[PDB]
RNA sequence: UUGACAUUGUGAAGAGACAUAGUUUCUUUACUUAUUCAAUGAAGCGGAGCUGGAAUUCAUUUUCCACGUUCUAGCAUUCAAGGUCCCAUUCGGGGCUGAUCCGGGUU
RNA sequence: GCUUGUGACGGCCCGUGAAAAUCCACAGGAAGGAAUAGUUUUCAUGCCAGGUCGUACUGAUAACCGCAGCAGGUCUCCAAG
RNA sequence: GAUGGGGAAGCUCCGUUUCAAAGGCCUGAUUUUAUGCAGGCCACCAUCGAAAGGGAAUCCGGUUAAGAUUCCGGAACCUGG
């Protein structure tokens, strides 16, 4: 109001010169980033087999949750933990008279993906966790179709990260158990059966479709609009 | 939440953090010596007659000097290896690979006197 | 012309040393004329705008 | 033999154009989002010769939609634009000799020059001393407008393809005699390094086709196939037919 | 230069055979991500919405356009003045709005 | 008068007759700045400093190229009665 | 004519701002303390290439066997601090 002044700016096309503005959709990307955003795009655009495809379908999260709970409960040793466990049967045992047996059945979750391979062709996996990203998909494509024909109950998990934080690597590609504790036996069977229902139940299914095929959104518009005209007059 | 928001449409190098040099071990064990000081600067006087008379007649000294040198290396040189003051120095290189430097002392000095306390006549 | 007064460089009206009084009379001439006649059209069209 | 002077002219040697004194590069503006949206105002704020054009070139500055500046676009001179003229490009532009709009915008029988090929290519038809195109006709459905170019072909372009209206400017150029061989020197003097021509029949086997024989002839038939090779096509390469074009020619 | 094969994928119509079910093959005409060409200091793309308003309503909107600049050889920049909310009121300074929403396909 | 310089003009061109470093100016008004004392070095005067390489002479009927102290060849400025 | 690049068996060839995450200034921030981060700009993208092109500033008298707009005398001027 008082030596104040209200004189607002017209950025009308010809006249005060544009303002600055989010330009984020419009930024020249490093060479790097246009590729690894375009080869998620070209791997949709295409139909993708459905022995691929069987992946993207990961499981929810919410069972999920419940699975790394129960997982987490069966970490590998730590470092330490190994250090003191070795220094209580190498003190005792070889001089208490054990037979390296001051030391309890350990109960783990299995991992690496030569291990846990001949797990489930042993059917001794009860439980088999396969992530969804794993770059070289060849690793872990053949896991579902395995996991099926041994009887052994399977999941397609988001995270090989995640999966790594359960048992101390970056990374970890599968994890598998085989070994529970009474007191686990129970909701070990909860889990699974709505993940035997959520992906074995619907391989045989799954099997049969295809994926990808889906166009970008500037296409899509294109095509709702055409075929919304053409057929309604 | 959700994205960034930049303003400018060109994506720059990400300014990033760039470590000091902490060497493991040291370059060449010990440092080389002084390669100019004032001995090698001013090689030997020049003594020809007509350089001479420079000295007797202008208050200046005739020098041969180090051709890796300088003015302000051969001024502060003839004023250390000699305690005298320069006024100014003109240098020119002969015609056999040596530099002369036309030393001019300042007048509180007397060439002549400071020539024969060098030693040469 | 680095060594020389600012005065040599200059004469003491609008756009000194730049353009040349002649040329500054046409500009100021213009600009008020034209900021006027903005007043206009705005009133004139703004009329448009009640009685259409 | 030795390489002919029509295949020596391709390494550009002594080939390459005499440059040194030209304006730049004529140009349409770069077609942005005032251009194609609606219009913007600019000044011719000088028109000019440029060395070895034939037509006059003007200078059009303008404001910068996205920072305070001037920038300067370098146009071809349309026959009477002038100093201190307003040139509006744009969409949403009217209708009046030296602005620019897109083959869509204007009624058939409109006359411009420097028109795109295809829409942004900041212009490329009808740019030499005296030429222009004409609209003649558009088909909305699938956005095309049809031109007749100065050589006489008819063409079709995208309806977003700019152009600007009237003809180039410094017509009649080419009525004038040139008269002695030295106004053809300073005229190539500032193009490049074709003249003089020596007549391949002047020459000695070695060197052409056409040369040596104890009176000067061709020898055999100057109507070169068009699959002819290097050091084969000089004459009259893939000529249709031949002789003094008796009749009205005139695209029917 | 001309043909074949490979780079080569996706729909739809039409022809071609086990001899009038759809695997396959060709011909057309669509698609877009391979490949190809142009542009720009990848700046305003596509989709919705606001207001307008021509339009005539066959129930109420079924739509289609527009949706800040043209007498003048001026001037147009300091995240923008305005409005509004904070800091703990210092001078400084921040958010929002001014400049509508959504999708990050630079066109 | 002679040579050279420079000006205001005029003729010519389908020929219209370089570039960059660098220097100044203007538009702008972020900011900073006094009365018990501030602002000012584009006004004057004052202080210190300015490295490196070339620098002789010939430049021609003998110092250059023509096997040479070769009647050849080899870019230019000054110019008296 | 280097460089991200693209050809080439390779010696190397192409490109010179080109399909590149291409870089440095003004001062503010410091009163551990010396230069980390807090603003904003600038996106101009190597370099070599003229002793006749562009270009900061010096003159007169005197002096040598042989140098001199370079030394001596006197009197200036430019650039940086
Ligand atoms: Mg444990
Ligand atoms: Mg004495
Ligand atoms: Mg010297
Ligand atoms: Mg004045
Ligand atoms: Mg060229
Ligand atoms: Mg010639
Ligand atoms: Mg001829
Ligand atoms: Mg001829
Ligand atoms: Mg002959
Ligand atoms: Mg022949
Ligand atoms: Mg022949
Ligand atoms: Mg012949
Ligand atoms: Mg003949
Ligand atoms: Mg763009
Ligand atoms: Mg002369
Ligand atoms: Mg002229
Ligand atoms: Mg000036
Ligand atoms: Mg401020
Ligand atoms: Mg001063
Ligand atoms: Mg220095
Ligand atoms: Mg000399
Ligand atoms: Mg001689
Ligand atoms: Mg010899
Ligand atoms: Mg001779
Ligand atoms: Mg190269
Ligand atoms: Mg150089
Ligand atoms: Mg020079
Ligand atoms: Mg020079
Ligand atoms: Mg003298
Ligand atoms: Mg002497
Ligand atoms: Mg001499
Ligand atoms: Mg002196
Ligand atoms: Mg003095
Ligand atoms: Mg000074």
């Amino acid at each position: 109001n008082p030596l104040t002044h209200s004189t607002p700016k017209n950025f009308g096309i010809g006249q005060a010169v544009q303002p600055k503005r989010n330009l984020s959709r419009y930024v020249k990307w490093p060479e790097y980033v246009r590729v690894q955003r375009q080869k998620k795009i070209l791997s949709i655009r295409l139909k993708v087999p459905p022995t691929i495809a069987q992946f993207q379908y990961t499981l929810d999260r919410n069972t999920a949750a419940e699975t790394f709970k129960l997982f987490n409960k069966y970490r590998p040793e730590t470092a330490a933990e190994k250090k003191e466990r070795l220094t209580k049967e190498a003190a005792a045992v070889a001089e208490a008279k054990s037979k390296q047996d001051a030391s309890p059945k350990p109960y783990a979750v299995k991992y690496g993906l030569n291990h846990v391979v001949a797990l489930i062709e042993n059917k001794k996996a009860k439980l088999v966790l396969i992530a969804n990203d794993v770059d070289p998909i060849e690793l872990v494509v053949f896991l579902p179709a395995l996991c099926k024909k041994m009887g052994v109950p399977y999941a397609i998990v988001k995270g090989k990260a995640r999966l790594g934080t359960l048992v101390n690597q970056k990374t970890s590609a599968v994890a598998a158990l085989t070994e529970v504790r009474a007191e686990d036996e129970a909701a070990l069977a909860k889990l699974v059966s709505t993940i035997d229902a959520n992906f074995a139940d619907k391989y045989d299914e799954v099997k049969k479709h295809w994926g990808g095929g889906i166009l970008g959104n500037k296409a899509q518009a294109k095509m709702d609009k055409r075929a919304k005209n053409s057929d309604s007059a | 939440k959700a994205l960034k928001v930049r303003t400018s449409a060109t994506f720059r190098l990400p300014k990033t953090l760039k470590l000091a040099r902490a060497p493991k071990y040291a370059s060449k064990a010990v440092p080389h010596y002084n390669r100019l000081d004032s001995y090698k600067v001013i090689e030997q006087p020049i003594t020809s007659e007509t350089a001479m008379k420079k000295v007797e007649d202008g208050n200046i000294l005739v020098f041969q000097v180090s051709m890796k040198a300088n003015k302000y290396q051969i001024k502060k040189a003839v004023k250390e290896l000699y305690e005298v003051d320069v006024l100014k120095v003109n240098t020119l290189v002969r015609p056999n690979g040596t530099k002369k430097a036309y030393v001019r002392l300042t007048a509180d000095y007397d060439a002549l006197d400071i020539a024969n306390r060098i030693g040469y006549i | 012309y680095a060594t020389v007064s600012k005065t040599h460089k200059t004469v003491s009206r609008a756009y000194g040393g730049s353009r040349c009084a002649n040329c500054v009379k046409e500009r100021i001439i213009r600009a008020f004329l034209i900021e006027e006649q903005k007043i206009v059209k705005k009133v004139v069209k703004e009329q448009t705008e009640a009685a259409k | 033999g030795r390489v002919i002077r029509n295949q020596r002219k391709g390494a550009g040697s002594i080939f390459t154009s005499h440059t040194r004194l030209r304006q730049g590069a004529a140009k349409l503006r770069t077609l942005d989002y005032a251009e194609r949206h609606g219009y913007i105002r600019g000044i011719v704020k000088q028109i000019v010769h440029d060395s070895g054009r034939g037509a006059p070139l003007a200078k059009v500055v303008f404001r910068d939609p996205y920072k305070y500046r001037l920038r300067e676009e370098i146009f071809i001179a349309n026959e009477g634009v002038h100093t201190g003229q307003f040139i509006y490009a744009g969409k949403k532009a009217s209708l009046n000799v030296g602005n620019v709009l897109p083959l869509g915008s204007v009624p058939e029988g409109t006359i411009v020059s420097n028109v795109e090929e295809k829409p942004g290519d900041r212009g490329a038809l009808a740019r030499a001393s005296g030429n222009y195109v004409i609209i003649i006709g558009h088909n909305p459905d699938e956005n095309k407008t049809r031109v007749r170019l100065p050589s006489g072909a008819k063409k079709v372009i995208s309806s977003d393809a700019r152009g600007v209206i009237g003809v180039i400017a410094g017509g009649g150029r080419v009525d004038k005699p040139l008269l002695k061989a030295g106004r053809a020197f300073h005229k190539y003097r500032l193009k490049r390094n074709s003249w003089p021509k020596t007549r391949g029949v002047a020459m000695n086997p070695v060197d052409h086709p056409h040369g040596g024989g104890n009176h000067q002839h061709i020898g055999k038939a100057s109507t070169i196939s068009r699959g002819a090779v290097s050091g084969q096509k000089a004459g009259l390469i893939a000529a249709r037919r031949t002789g003094l074009l008796r009749g009205s020619q005139k695209t029917q």
